[PDB]
């Protein structure tokens, strides 16, 4: 008990040695409470003064037999040492060891080490240190040597059981010390310095609670073993498919036909070095670093007249973008899975190979980018949930008085607090009215409004300060926040632009009455509260990655700058200094790494940059994901427990609401009192007949067929409709027929159901609205009103006919029901996000109002320098002197709050954010020419916005969505909400497949030779040998590369033939010892089918390559080789289980995909109707536009993932000259003008991306539920 | 953008008519300088005779009786890069019937390269006394009325058969 305390003396050591000797002559787990680095139990009470920081006996009986002692500090933390002398010189009773132990266990020692490490980390941020820092580095080395000297002589060195070298974290300190001394005595700065960066990792061993976080992260990694195996297998299979399909396609270029001086392509290609000379022979678009890609098919890119397509030269993007070898194909597939700049690769591949290959990208995206990320997410979520379960399981186991009191009475909750809430809302609304082209009177009224609001807020603060005591004022955190905001406002009144935006933080005061905003505040508080250690670990990792990158590639970005920049100046993103390196790391964490990959590999080599970037991605994404799930589940369950009632203390808003309910009702009742004081059998059979007709299955089938035909008739109305007069006329008459048929349907439904029943149905209402619009359009066309403006705008509404298919198919119906059930919970979080983004938008408008204007040289699109033309007036003079000059402004900017909202949407999606970032960091003032990175530290605004308005916002949204879907599932009895009844039956039948008990073993045969073959094949040795044979075949397929010699081709062909013969022999042997029991196993059926497919495919490929000319079909049927390596999943149980989970998720995914396809079809028809004639610039070009249904679907599939939607939106925003031409004449059509409608385009793109996000979230949740069900059963 | 539509093959005597000739460049972003020449051969003759040439925003007409004062340029305006090279005949006459070829000569200006290219497009135009309705409108309309009449007979017939059946149930009641 508490009395078990005594100093460790020589007699105790002698007794321990005697006990050890007795145990040896004769020839259990210690208490976790008494483990090293733990608090002393309270059962022992306080420590008497004379033994703190002194050697005493071992309280743990386990070690009571062995030679150990415990020392206790003033914080009741026990430390375990060894009683064996350190290096056989210093005894425990020696004064020197006593001093060393006194130093070791002390708060000041840890504080000194932490301060030293922090100062060294600060000094690591200087890329070009002065000559005075050498002494400071020497001081740091001396301090580290001092601390490593105490420990080494306190616990010994690898000589004891509890000695210095046994601590895994002590190895880092030893390595730091030896590296520093060795590199000092021996003397590249690149390496030695990059190795000194390890002193930053010592923060984990000095800040308490960080080792546990690191161990938890390692444990979370350890549970991801099978998922990474499946990911690598899938990426390799898709890389082989892409290598087969697109080998050398990205090398196609437009080579000129006419060459003088008897010159040939071969002779040209070896005398070309500069792009200026390359441009003379190949076709380059203006401002393009790479040559224009082409293809030999009719759906690929088209060379200009005078140029022919040829495969010659290097690949695009410094030759890093290709499918030439397995390595580059694997890198491209990883890029597709991570969805980093994948739209550029998608567009290049379509241009070089044809639009028909969009199927490959659809399949690869839907599988590698969706399902594998889902698996990683689900497994990491399981790991964290199990860790949390274990943690919670083990944790549970005079005159002044009179007047100041009168003021307190003046403070009344129902009115004063409601008045202050109204004032806060009014102030936010008033400050949201700032814009750039704003007159002086508007500025004056805004200034006086802000002044009066600040005055009333200060008056409130003073009145509350004199009502309650100043000490009574300061316990409430809200009161402290309000006082701080008031002092900041007063400081601004006495006097930057950022300080004026600190008043918007008062909006969070509404969280006392707004429950959902309080959830966001709780998430933000937990980010630095219960989960502060994880956030600190993430910050340390980011800092380490930034400094490591700056050390490795800082000088390379400067010496090799001309390789990545024609001007020979450092690009926008680089690692020359600490700030830009940190910006690169943050951008990588956001998900953009390939474009910086290219520059890094150009300046410093492929291997180093690849290794560094992959490590950064893996570690950073793992930590960010762990933090995300930690916050999500903590605020999901631990924070919300209904401990208190709804506003246990009567909320002031609730009191005001009750007072209003009393007053308004009483006044209305008194007013009412004052007013009173002052003063058919045959018809029924017809209804019976129409009911029978409507509900029959043939009626349903006929109407579904007509709906499908009517929807499909819309795809034909593209810009080429004037070349198809017959089809156009047939379409008009068919539309008339469809209108008649749907009029008849509407009449029959009216007769059968009745007006009440028909008009109480939402689907019937939608059908009625669509048919009414169609009837109005038809009658207007008949009555000659076919060219009116309103009628022409109504005619574009025929894109809503596919909405009639929602009620006809059960999958879309159930998905729509789930979405409508979820909508009410989505709305409140949408409002909270709007308020938060409004605060950020007001801040952005304040910072960047009208500062994005610049004077450019139009013909090349280059901003003029600031030495000349630094003002708007100088730009005006330059325009009226030189024609190709323009003082233009960005289309998406922070001119007002709506444009700020659009800019924030672009930033949050990380699509088009770079232009806004550059314009913000270059901004100077209003009517001032921007200078390169003049406001360099404006990047902090965007980083803070990204963090707060993306990480926490998405966290809150997903947290509420999980609650909504859990309640939806619970309400209907726990059944799946995305599956129909028949789908449920098939799901149960599939579930019985994956839980079958071991079947009856296949009996041996009576024949001797057949029996020997039987005992041969059924051996596990046969299975493992077949697995290694399949692995060798996969390696053989990987060896293939673009440009290989004919000898290699023949060798690989013969190796593949040998493998095919071996697999055929395997199949034949199996067919004899198994007899007809071979077909009783599905895996054997798959093996049979793949052997047949391999033999047939190789025969057909040989026949085509020998006696035909069709490379495309040759590759398509040579893709059958992939079947052989798909058999590897038989041997691996984990990836087989994951594939079973995917097969489980398939039906719900099919329903959600049907809904998404219908939405995409509607949006494609609308885009064809609207943006078919928009100018071809930015993301719109000859191959990716809205001219054709195929083109529209190509564009919409790209932006279903949010990829490149800014580039598509930008051309539409042109509305007035010189941006567009309102009277542009298009040959072959009567449509005039190439301008776009900004409002229609903005609504189109914003609504589509929002709907796509909702549908993708639904798919994510369905897959995760199917994954959780499979693993936990 | 630019769509190559074929010219209508039918012209009505005494009215106006436009002969379409659209030749779009393979890439829209390129720059070129285009001029066109039109050649016409009447029925009963086997030789093609040049009738007009358009270049640099000025139209030049050959001295031919059949086309003097009844041809105006309907085509691209304001540019030396022309993708609609069409012509309009102000009063059609029987002599106009015959086969017309539009030859477009385009010089495409490229970096270090100029390619000169030619396209010949052939139109056959027949002057007719009165306009003649397309077979497709005539066939489609007859089919829309036959489908609308066929569907109405199936609904009326099915209803008559069902009502007879339901009537029996009420009596059986
Ligand atoms: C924490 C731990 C996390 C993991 C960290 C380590 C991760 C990755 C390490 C990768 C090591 C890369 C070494 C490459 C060595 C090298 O120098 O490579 C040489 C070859 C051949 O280059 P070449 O001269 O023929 O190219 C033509 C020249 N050109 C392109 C300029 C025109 O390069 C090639 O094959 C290009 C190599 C492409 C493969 C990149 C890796 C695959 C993608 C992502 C990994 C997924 C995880
Ligand atoms: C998680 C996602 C959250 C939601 C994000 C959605 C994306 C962002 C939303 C919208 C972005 C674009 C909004 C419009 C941008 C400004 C465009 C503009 O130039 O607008 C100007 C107009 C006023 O025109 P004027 O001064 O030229 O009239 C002159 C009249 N004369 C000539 C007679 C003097 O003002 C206006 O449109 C401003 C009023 C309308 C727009 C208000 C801001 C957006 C509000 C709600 C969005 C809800 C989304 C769900
Ligand atoms: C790129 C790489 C992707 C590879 C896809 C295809 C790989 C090969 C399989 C297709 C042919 C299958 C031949 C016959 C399979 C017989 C069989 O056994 O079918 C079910 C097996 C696993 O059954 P189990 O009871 O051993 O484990 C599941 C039960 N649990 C959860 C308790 C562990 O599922 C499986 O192999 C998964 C079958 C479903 C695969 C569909 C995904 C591709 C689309
Ligand atoms: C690029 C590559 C191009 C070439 C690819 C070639 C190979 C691709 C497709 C061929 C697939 C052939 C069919 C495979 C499954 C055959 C089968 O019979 O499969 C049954 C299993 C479950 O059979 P069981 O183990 O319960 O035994 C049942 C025993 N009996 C039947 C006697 C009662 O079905 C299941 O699991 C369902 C598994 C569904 C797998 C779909 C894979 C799609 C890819
Ligand atoms: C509920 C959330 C979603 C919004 C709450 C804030 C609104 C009250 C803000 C957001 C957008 C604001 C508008 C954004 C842009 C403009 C245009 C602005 O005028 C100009 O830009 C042109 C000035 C000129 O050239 O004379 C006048 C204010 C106004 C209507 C703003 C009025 C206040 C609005 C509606
Ligand atoms: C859901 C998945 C994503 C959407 C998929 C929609 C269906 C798939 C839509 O695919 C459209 C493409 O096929 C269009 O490109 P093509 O090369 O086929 O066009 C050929 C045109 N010519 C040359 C014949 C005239
Ligand atoms: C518009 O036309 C609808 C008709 O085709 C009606 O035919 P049904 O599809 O209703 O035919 C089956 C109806 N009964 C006869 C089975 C009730
Ligand atoms: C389940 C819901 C299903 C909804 C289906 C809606 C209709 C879906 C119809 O899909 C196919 C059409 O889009 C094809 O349109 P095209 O114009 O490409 O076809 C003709 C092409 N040529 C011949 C002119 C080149
Ligand atoms: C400018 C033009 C803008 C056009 C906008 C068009 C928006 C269309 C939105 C359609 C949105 C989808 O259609 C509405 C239906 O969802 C309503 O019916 P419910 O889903 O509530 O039915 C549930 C199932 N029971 C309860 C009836 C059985
Ligand atoms: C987004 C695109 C998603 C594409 C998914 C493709 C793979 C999924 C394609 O369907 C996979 C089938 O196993 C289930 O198909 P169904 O849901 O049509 O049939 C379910 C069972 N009943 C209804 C027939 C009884
Ligand atoms: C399921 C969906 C099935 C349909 C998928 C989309 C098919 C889409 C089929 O599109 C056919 C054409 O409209 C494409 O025309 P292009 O843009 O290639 O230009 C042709 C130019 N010339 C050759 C006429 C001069
Ligand atoms: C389901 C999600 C629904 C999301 C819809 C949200 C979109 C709303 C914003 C549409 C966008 C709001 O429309 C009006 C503005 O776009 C006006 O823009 P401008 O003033 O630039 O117009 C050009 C000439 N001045
Ligand atoms: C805007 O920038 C110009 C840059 O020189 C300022 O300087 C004037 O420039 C014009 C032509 O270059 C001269 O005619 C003036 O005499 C220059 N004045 C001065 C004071 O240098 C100009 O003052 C600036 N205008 C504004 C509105 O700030
Ligand atoms: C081919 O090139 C050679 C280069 O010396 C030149 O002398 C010769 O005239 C050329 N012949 C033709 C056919 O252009
Ligand atoms: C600027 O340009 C014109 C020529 O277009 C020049 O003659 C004059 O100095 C300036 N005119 C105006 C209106 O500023
Ligand atoms: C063309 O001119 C003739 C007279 O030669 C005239 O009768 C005819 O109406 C004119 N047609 C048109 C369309 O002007
Ligand atoms: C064609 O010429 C006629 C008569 O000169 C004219 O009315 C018509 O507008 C012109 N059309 C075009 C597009 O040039
Ligand atoms: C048209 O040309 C024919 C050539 O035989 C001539 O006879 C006829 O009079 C001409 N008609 C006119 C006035 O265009």
């Amino acid at each position: 008990g508490p009395q078990s305390f005594v100093h460790f003396t020589k007699q105790s050591l002698a007794l321990i040695e005697q006990r050890i000797a007795e145990r040896k002559s004769k020839e259990p787990k210690p208490s976790s409470d008494l483990e090293a680095g733990k608090q002393l139990p309270f059962i022992y009470g306080d420590i008497p003064p004379g033994m703190v920081s002194e050697p005493l006996e071992d309280l743990d009986p386990y070690y009571a037999d062995k030679k150990t002692f415990i020392v206790l500090n003033k914080g009741k933390t026990i430390f375990r040492f060894n009683a064996t002398p350190a290096l056989y010189m210093l005894s425990p009773f020696s004064p020197l060891r006593r001093i060393s132990i006194k130093i070791l266990v002390h708060s000041l020692f840890s504080m000194l080490i932490m301060c030293t490490i922090l100062t060294n980390c600060i000094f690591m941020t200087m890329n070009n240190p002065p000559d005075w820092t050498k002494n400071v580095e020497y001081t740091f080395t001396g301090i580290y040597t001092f601390e490593s000297l105490v420990k080494i002589l306190a616990r010994g060195f690898c000589v004891g059981e509890f000695t210095f070298l046994r601590d895994p974290w002590n190895w880092l300190d030893f390595v730091v010390i030896v590296f520093a001394y060795l590199t000092e005595f021996v003397n590249n700065v690149s390496a030695l310095r990059t190795f000194r960066v390890l002193r930053a990792l010592k923060t984990i061993s000095v800040i308490p609670g960080l080792k546990t976080i690191v161990g938890a992260l390692i444990q979370s990694v350890k549970k991801l073993s099978d998922v990474m195996i499946l990911t690598v297998f899938c990426l390799s299979v898709f890389a082989l498919i892409g290598l087969q399909l697109f080998m050398g396609n990205l090398k196609h270029k437009c080579f000129r036909n006419s060459l003088e001086n008897n010159e040939t392509l071969e002779s040209i290609m070896n005398t070309l070095e500069s792009e200026e000379d390359f441009r003379k022979y190949f076709y380059y678009l203006e401002g393009s670093k790479d040559a224009l890609l082409c293809g030999f098919s009719t759906d690929s890119g088209q060379c200009p007249e005078g140029y022919t397509c040829v495969k010659i030269g290097r690949n695009p993007d410094y030759g890093y973008t290709s499918f030439d070898t397995f390595s580059w194909a694997f890198l491209a597939l990883f890029r597709l899975m991570t969805q980093d700049y994948w739209e550029n690769l998608y567009q290049q591949t379509l241009r070089a190979a044809g639009k028909t290959y969009m199927i490959f990208f659809v399949v690869v995206i839907f599988l590698g980018s969706f399902y594998l990320i889902n698996l990683i997410l689900a497994v990491v979520a399981m790991a964290y949930e199990e860790q949390n379960q274990a943690n919670i399981e083990e944790a549970k186991q005079p005159y002044w008085i009179k007047f100041k009191k009168c003021i307190y009475f003046i403070v009344m909750d129902p009115f004063v607090d409601l008045a202050i809430t109204i004032c806060i809302v009014l102030n936010t609304l008033f400050m949201a009215m700032e814009h750039h082209p704003m007159t002086e009177e508007f500025k004056n009224v805004l200034a006086i409004g802000n002044l009066v609001f600040t005055g009333i807020f200060a008056a409130e603060m003073v009145l509350k300060l004199i009502a309650m005591d100043p000490y009574e004022y300061f316990q409430v955190g809200w009161n402290i926040f309000d006082s701080l905001i008031v002092t900041l406002s007063l400081v601004e009144l006495f006097l930057l632009s950022v300080l004026r935006s600190f008043r918007l933080l008062r909006v969070f005061k509404l969280a006392k009455s707004w429950p959902t905003l309080n959830m966001l505040i709780k998430i933000i508080g937990n980010s630095v509260g219960a989960l502060g250690n994880l956030t600190l670990v993430l910050a340390i990792i980011v800092f380490i990655f930034a400094v490591v990158g700056m050390q490795l590639f800082g000088k390379s970005y400067k010496e090799c700058v001309c390789k990545i920049n024609d001007d020979c100046t450092l690009p926008r993103w680089h690692m020359n200094d600490f700030f830009h390196s940190f910006l690169i790391v943050f951008r990588v964490l956001c998900g953009e790494w390939i474009e910086t990959m290219w520059d890094c590999m150009e300046v410093a080599g492929q291997a180093m940059c690849l290794i560094v970037y992959m490590m950064v991605m893996v570690i950073g994404n793992l930590v960010v994901l762990n933090l995300f799930l930690a916050l999500l589940l903590s605020s999901f369950s631990s924070d919300n427990l209904t401990a208190i009632e709804e506003d246990p203390d009567a909320n002031n808003l609730q009191i005001a609401v009750t007072r209003i309910k009393k007053g308004i009702n009483y006044v209305k009742q008194t007013l009412r009192e004052f007013i009173l004081k002052a003063f058919g059998k045959i018809w029924w059979n017809i209804r019976k007949t129409c009911y029978k007709i409507v509900e029959h299955s043939w009626f349903e089938s006929f109407i579904v067929l007509m709906i499908l035909l009517s929807s499909g008739a819309l795809a034909f109305e593209d810009i080429y409709i004037e070349r198809k007069k017959t089809i156009k006329i047939i379409l008009e008459y068919a539309d008339k027929i469809f209108t008649y048929i749907f009029i008849l349907e509407m009449l029959l439904k009216w007769i059968a159901y009745g007006y009440k029943t028909y008009f109480t149905n939402a689907w019937c209402w939608l059908d009625f609205l669509i048919v009414d619009v169609s009837l109005v359009t038809l009658v207007a066309n008949t009555l000659g009103y076919s060219d009116l403006g309103p009628i022409k705008s109504l005619r574009t509404l025929r894109a809503l006919r596919p909405l009639r298919a929602l009620s006809r198919f059960e999958g879309m119906r159930v998905v729509v029901n789930a979405l409508i059930g979820a909508i009410p919970s989505i709305m409140n979080v949408l409002l909270v996000c709007l308020i938060f983004w409004l605060i950020f938008s007001i801040m952005g408008v304040n910072l960047f109002a009208g500062k994005f204007y610049e004077c450019i040289n139009t013909t090349d699109g280059s901003r003029f320098p600031a030495s000349q033309v630094p003002n708007r007036s100088e730009c005006f003079a330059l325009m009226n002197v030189s024609q190709n000059v323009r003082w233009k402004n960005l289309k998406v900017n922070f001119d007002n709050v709506g444009l700020g909202y659009l800019s924030l949407l672009q930033v949050a999606t990380f699509k088009g954010w770079t232009i806004i970032m550059y314009a913000a960091v270059d901004s100077v003032n209003v009517d001032k020419q921007p200078k390169y990175e003049y406001s360099l530290y404006m990047y902090i605004y965007f980083v803070v916005f990204i963090i707060f308005g993306s990480f926490f916002t998405l966290n809150l949204f997903i947290g509420v969505i999980i609650d909504n879907f859990n309640q939806q599932k619970k309400k209907l009895g726990g059944q799946d909400i995305f599956m129909t009844e028949e789908q449920k039956k098939y799901y149960n039948a599939m579930k019985k497949l994956g839980s079958k008990k071991p079947q009856k073993p296949i009996p041996r045969p009576g024949n001797k030779i057949q029996g020997c073959i039987f005992d041969l094949v059924t051996n596990q040795a046969f299975d493992i040998s077949i697995m290694v044979l399949i692995c060798l075949n996969m390696v053989t397929m990987m060896v293939e590369k673009e440009g290989q010699s004919q000898h290699m081709t023949e060798v690989l062909y013969w190796i593949n033939v040998v493998f095919i013969i071996l697999f055929t022999g395997e199949c034949v042997l199996k067919l004899i010892s198994l007899r007809h029991y071979y077909f009783t196993v599905g895996w054997n059926i798959f093996d049979f089918v793949v052997v047949i497919i391999s033999i047939v495919g190789m025969f057909l490929a040989d026949l085509i390559e020998t006696y035909f000319v069709s490379p495309t079909l040759f590759r398509v049927i040579r893709l059958a080789r992939i079947g052989r390596i798909l058999r590897l999943v038989k041997g691996a149980k984990g990836i087989r289980t994951l594939l079973f989970a995917l097969m489980m998720s398939l039906p719900a995914l099919f329903n959600i995909g049907l809904l998404l396809f219908l939405v995409m079809f509607i949006y494609a028809i609308f885009g064809m109707s609207n943006f078919a004639y928009v100018k071809k610039e930015d993301g719109i070009n000859d191959m990716f536009n809205f001219e054709t249904f195929g083109n529209s679907m190509i564009c919409l599939f790209q932006i279903t993932t949010s990829a490149g939607w800014d580039g598509l939106l930008a051309p539409i925003l042109n509305s007035k000259p010189p941006d567009c031409d309102p009277k542009k004449v298009h040959p072959g059509s009567s449509v005039e003008g190439d301008c776009g409608n900004p409002s229609v385009g903005i609504f189109y793109f914003v609504s589509y991306i929002i709907i796509s996000f909702l549908v993708v979230v639904n798919m994510y949740i369905a897959v995760i539920l199917e994954n959780f069900s499979v693993a936990t059963e | 953008g630019c769509v190559e539509v074929d010219s209508e093959t039918e012209a009505v005597y005494g009215m106006t008519f436009k002969i379409l000739c659209i030749s779009c460049k393979r890439r829209s972003e390129t720059n070129a300088e285009t001029f066109t020449e039109w050649t016409f051969r009447q029925k009963g003759t086997e030789e093609f005779v040049k009738i007009l040439r358009y270049e640099n925003e000025v139209l030049q007409l050959e001295e031919d009786e059949r086309f003097e004062g009844r041809v105006v340029w309907n085509g691209s305006r304001g540019t030396k890069d022309l993708q609609d090279l069409s012509i309009f005949i102000t009063n059609v006459t029987y002599n106009h019937s015959g086969d017309y070829e539009c030859h477009v000569y385009r010089l495409l200006f490229f970096e270090n390269y100029e390619h000169n290219t030619s396209v010949v497009k052939k139109i056959h135009i027949e002057v007719v006394d009165k306009a003649n309705r397309d077979m497709a409108s005539i066939v489609s309309e007859i089919m829309m009325y036959v489908l609308i009449v066929v569907l109405t007979i199936w609904l009326v017939a099915e209803m008559i058969y069902c009502y007879k059946k339901i009537a029996a149930a009420t009596e059986t009641a």
